[PDB]
């Protein structure tokens, strides 16, 4: 068993009111069965796109999630992951 | 130059649930996917068939369709025998391909991990357990080695088919493999884990190919505090990377982030904090 690492980052420089893409890159996990949710103010974003599951030289899995978003001043965004290596879902916030 | 890898991911949860999913990469570009759900292998590029005819592709795919079914059966039968010694859940990964070298040279490989750990490779004319692999694998591998038609097919795929297929992909996928996309950079800050400090972040996004240079600078002086993170994929086959610099309050003034990339043709990006 290997615990996932989660990194959250935007595709373009963030500008308030302008359409962008938010990425959630989940790596270093095993086994490959995993649940990824992207959150807007703590609510699940419904249209999240997922890359195919892949793995590295070191055998650990990675997968990219992404969604359209348009950041504002007052919106918080996160990526939350459920995996058998953690008793608790891990949440990483966009900075 | 380029590494070609076919990645197989097989999961067995019980006697009646398994799935096998594959992806194929040429360098960092995905060329194929083969979901458990689908009978046929899917191209993820216009050129994913390389320079093989429709007939040669069909043969190749037909062989893999037979393999996928045989692989699943054989593993289930293996678990039925090993149990309770080894049981569910079971994870097997295969990584097979070749690496292309300068003057037309080629090296092939085929590796197998069980439960996330490297255990078996194909090498030369036969399969072998790697040193330190569990000993209960010696018998099944001997049994698999007695199947000489399988051994011949694997040798043919690694020795001949792999490099032949790849030269075709390299030629057919030329404009994609040699594409140049430009980094766009921006600066932000986040709290530091150290007091009296703030962490400055230089984000660099949308570049291709991978190699890139990013440094925080004070005039001509490189800031040795610069901490490059990993390469992170964008969803559009471009790359993302950030470089951070923890700064004391008031050393912030006069910092710049400088970015070099082959797509800029000598014209570095320089942002000032
Ligand atoms: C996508 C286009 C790229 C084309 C270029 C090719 C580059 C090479 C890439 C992949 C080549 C390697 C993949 C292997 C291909 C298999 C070839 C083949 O035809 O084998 C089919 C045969 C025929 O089966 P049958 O019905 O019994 O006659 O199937 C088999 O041999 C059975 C499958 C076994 C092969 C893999 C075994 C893995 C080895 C050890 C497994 C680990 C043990 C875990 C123990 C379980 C716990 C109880
Ligand atoms: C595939 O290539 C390998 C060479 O890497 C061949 O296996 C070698 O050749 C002979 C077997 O006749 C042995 O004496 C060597 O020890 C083998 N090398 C290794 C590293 O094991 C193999 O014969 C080739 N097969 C085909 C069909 O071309
Ligand atoms: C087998 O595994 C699948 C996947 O976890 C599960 O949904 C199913 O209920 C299991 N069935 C049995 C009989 O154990
Ligand atoms: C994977 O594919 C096989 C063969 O078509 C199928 O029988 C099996 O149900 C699939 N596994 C899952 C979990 O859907």
């Amino acid at each position: 068993q290997k615990t996932p690492q989660i990194q959250v980052y935007s595709r373009h420089p963030p500008e308030n009111g302008k359409p962008n893409i938010l990425n959630c890159y989940v790596t270093q996990f095993h086994p490959p069965h995993i649940e990824i949710q992207m959150l807007k103010n703590g609510k699940k974003i419904p249209k999240v796109e997922m890359s195919d599951m892949s793995f590295s030289k070191d055998w650990s899995f990675y997968i990219l999630a992404h969604t359209e978003f348009t950041p504002t001043e007052t919106d918080t965004y996160a990526c939350r992951v459920k995996h058998a290596s953690m008793a608790e879902p891990k949440t990483v916030y966009w900075d | 130059n380029y590494t070609f890898r076919c990645l197989q991911m097989s999961s067995f949860a019980n006697r009646s649930w398994s799935r096998t999913d594959s992806v194929v990469w040429l360098g960092d570009l995905q060329t194929h996917r083969w979901s458990n759900d689908s009978a046929t292998i899917s191209f993820t590029k216009p050129w994913s068939q390389g320079k093989l005819s429709n007939q040669q592709w069909e043969k190749l795919q037909h062989m893999f369709q037979v393999y996928r079914v045989s692989f699943t059966r054989d593993i289930q039968e293996l678990v039925k025998m090993m149990s309770p010694k080894e049981d569910y859940p079971i994870e097997i990964q295969l990584s097979a391909g070749c690496e292309m070298y300068p003057g037309n040279a080629s090296e092939s490989f085929l590796h197998v991990a069980f439960q996330g750990k490297y255990v078996v490779r194909f090498w030369g004319t036969s399969w072998q357990t790697v040193p330190g692999a569990p000993s209960w694998l010696d018998l099944p591998i001997k049994v698999l080695n007695a199947d000489q038609g399988t051994s011949a097919t694997v040798q043919m795929l690694l020795n001949d088919t792999c490099p032949l297929f790849v030269r075709g992909l390299l030629e057919a996928g030329k404009s994609d493999l040699e594409k140049q996309e430009k980094p766009v950079a921006w600066l932000s800050s986040v709290p530091s884990s150290a007091d009296g400090h703030r962490q400055l972040v230089c984000h660099v996004s949308g570049f291709y190919p991978k190699p890139v240079w990013v440094m925080w600078m004070r005039g001509d002086q490189e800031q040795q505090g610069t901490h490059r993170g990993d390469f992170l994929p964008n969803a559009d086959e471009t790359w993302y990377l950030q470089a951070t610099l923890d700064v004391e309050a008031g050393e912030e003034a006069g910092l710049a982030c400088r970015v070099k990339h082959s797509s800029l043709g000598g014209q570095d990006i320089i942002l000032y904090w």
